């Protein structure tokens, strides 16, 4: 799960049913209920990839943005999250339009679940069956990645560990 | 950015083609290289892609059995391969280079292909190659010129005394005969005066069988 | 599911020219539409993309836009390069794969008209031992590039054993074109004589020639 070389979107994340300070520094190495201290002292896998302005958008309970249509955290949680930095594996010069998100949603969503769909938003009277223009907008966006960006847009790559 | 394809072959129908491209001045491993057919006559078309980071090979519907597509990650190339071509697959064929990168079906909306090297074009037909014939034409002002027959493959060029009589000189089009070959004719227009001492020699060529004869021609009274 | 769009449109200069683009369900109006301009006998490149937005160098007079589920582009100024083929690109979900338009010529709206020239070209001798006989036959200097060739063989016309050329571009904005015949070495006595016309703005040309010079 952490030296897989393919990542999928944060919107349609994998789910994948050791000494793990054998890695990179990590930017966000918090963890809720137990302790660093503890785990070794003591399981789900859903991994994804988050724009760096966001990463602490991944917290249970709280709104924002991805942590309120992609993938959310209930307010009861036992396991964490580590998320650790990714500029010279997943972001290269023009951009990565492999990473999406989803934006327009009719609400927000149960906690551990996904959604996988295309179809266009409304946000009007006006029922747009198939023609996204105005008032009617594609739900899926891509947010590429460039050396170019600063310190917060880096595309970090985190994964959840649930108990 | 530059991208350079190779030349366009004689290929008979069942055999395979040799269709590559090279990157050159940026970084091949961050753009995905689409290729796209064009036959003379309709639009465009579109094959396939490869990513240079790993081997995901996709190809279109109507032709997911049919082609085969290979990366040669060592000399930053993009090979291509096309066994048992048909009539119908007679076309242009372009590499292009998409900005961004990437290798999921539903990320395509933000792909335009950037910059495109320029195409490379398939043969048919079992013709392989015939020696060109040039063939005397009497006059009946002035015109003279000679004809060529069963020349394959294009192009065949046609001079006029070295070049020296560019005037007037005409490049008629190609035909194509039932049988698949085809025949070129090239005159020139003189005077109704100037004939018996200007001696009008046209020299012709075939580059792949390097076959050139240069031929007089005499008015026929 | 392809995109359809007119195959040519035509405008004076002075004001722009429109080219319009429809598309189904699955090409336009659930996803972007790219234009792209073809110089002849090269590639293509970038024209319109994110159907508002152009690349550095493309000057500020290519406008597009789209609605519904058809989508538009508008050109004004139309001198000496917009005289081109435009292809309308979208990416479509119901095929899985990219998808192009038909093609759509652009001709801006001096040449006087020019009586076409034919020249029957006797055969030679050489011919004679090669068991072939192809009567050549040869127009130009006509406007416009339009034109049918028939064959006269003495009371009747044939349609057999013709071949016709596309016409071709010249330096003097002219068209011309060739015609071929195949006959046995036999056959070219064996006729009174063999007509070469060509059908050229309501003109038909007429030469006739025999095989005894």
């Amino acid at each position: 799960v952490f030296n897989a070389t393919r990542f999928a979107s944060v919107y349609a994340w994998n789910r994948k049913r050791s000494v793990l300070y054998n890695f990179a520094p990590f930017f966000a190495f918090k963890c809720y209920g137990v302790s660093p201290t503890k785990l070794n002292d003591l399981v789900y896998a859903d991994s994804f990839v988050i724009r760096g302005n966001e990463v602490s958008q991944i917290a249970p309970g709280q709104t924002g943005n991805i942590a309120d249509y992609n993938y959310k955290l209930p307010d009861d949680f036992t396991g964490c999250v580590i998320a650790w930095n990714s500029n010279k594996l997943d972001s290269k010069v023009g951009g990565n339009y492999n990473y999406l998100y989803r934006l327009f949603r009719k609400s927000n969503l149960k906690p551990f679940e996904r959604d996988i769909s295309t179809e266009i938003y409304q946000a009007g009277n006006k029922p747009c069956n198939g023609v996204a223009g105005f008032n009617c907008y594609f739900p899926l966006r891509s947010y590429g990645f460039r050396p170019t960006y600063g310190v917060g847009h880096q595309p970090y790559r985190v994964v959840v560990l649930s108990f | 950015v530059q991208l350079v394809q190779s030349g366009a072959e004689v290929k008979k129908p069942g055999a395979s083609v040799k269709v590559s491209c090279k990157a050159s001045g940026y970084i091949f491993s961050d753009y995905n290289i689409h290729w796209v057919r064009q036959a003379p006559g309709q639009g465009l078309e579109w094959m396939g892609w490869i990513s240079p980071d790993s081997d995901d090979t996709n190809y279109a519907q109507s032709f997911q059995g049919r082609v085969t597509m290979t990366r040669d990650t060592s000399i930053t190339t993009v090979y291509m391969e096309l066994s048992s071509l048909r009539s119908d697959d007679t076309a242009v064929y372009f590499c292009a280079r998409s900005v961004g990168y990437c290798s999921l079906n539903s990320c395509q909306r933000w792909m335009w292909f950037d910059t495109w090297g320029q195409g490379a074009l398939v043969t048919v037909s079992s013709a392989s190659t015939k020696g060109p014939s040039v063939f005397p034409l009497a006059p009946s002002t002035a015109a003279l010129g000679c004809l060529v027959k069963d020349y394959f493959p294009e192009p065949v060029t046609v001079s006029w005394n070295s070049g020296a009589l560019t005037s007037g000189v005409h490049t008629f089009p190609a035909v194509l005969q039932s049988s698949g070959l085809y025949s070129l004719s090239s005159v020139v227009t003189v005077p109704s005066s100037s004939l018996g001492t200007q001696t009008y020699i046209c020299n012709v060529n075939h580059k792949p069988s390097n076959t050139k004869v240069d031929k007089k021609v005499e008015p026929k009274s | 599911p392809v995109l359809t769009q007119p195959p040519s449109a035509s405008g004076p200069p002075g004001q722009s020219v429109s080219i319009s683009c429809s598309g189904s369900r699955s090409n336009i109006g659930t996803n972007f539409v790219y234009w792209y301009q073809q110089l002849p006998g090269a590639a293509p490149k970038l024209l319109i993309y994110k159907n508002d937005q152009r690349p550095s160098g493309v000057p500020e007079r290519f406008f597009g836009s789209k609605s519904g589920t058809s989508a538009s582009l508008a050109i004004s100024g139309l001198r000496s390069e917009d005289e081109v083929d435009y292809y309308c690109a979208a990416w479509d979900d119901s095929l899985s794969g990219h998808v192009f338009g038909a093609g759509t010529k652009v001709t801006v709206l001096g040449q006087p008209k020019a009586a076409p020239s034919v020249t029957l070209f006797p055969p030679s001798s050489e011919e004679l031992q090669a068991n072939k006989a192809t009567l050549v036959c040869l127009i130009s200097d006509f406007y416009p590039g339009a034109v049918t060739v028939a064959w006269k063989a003495d009371s009747s016309p044939v349609k057999a054993g013709v071949e016709t050329t596309t016409p071709s571009k010249q330096s003097n904005n002219k068209y011309a074109a060739s015609s071929y015949l195949s006959l046995t070495p036999e056959q070219w006595k064996s006729h009174r004589s063999y007509s070469c016309q060509v059908t050229h703005e309501g003109s038909t040309v007429e030469k006739t020639v025999a095989p005894t010079e």
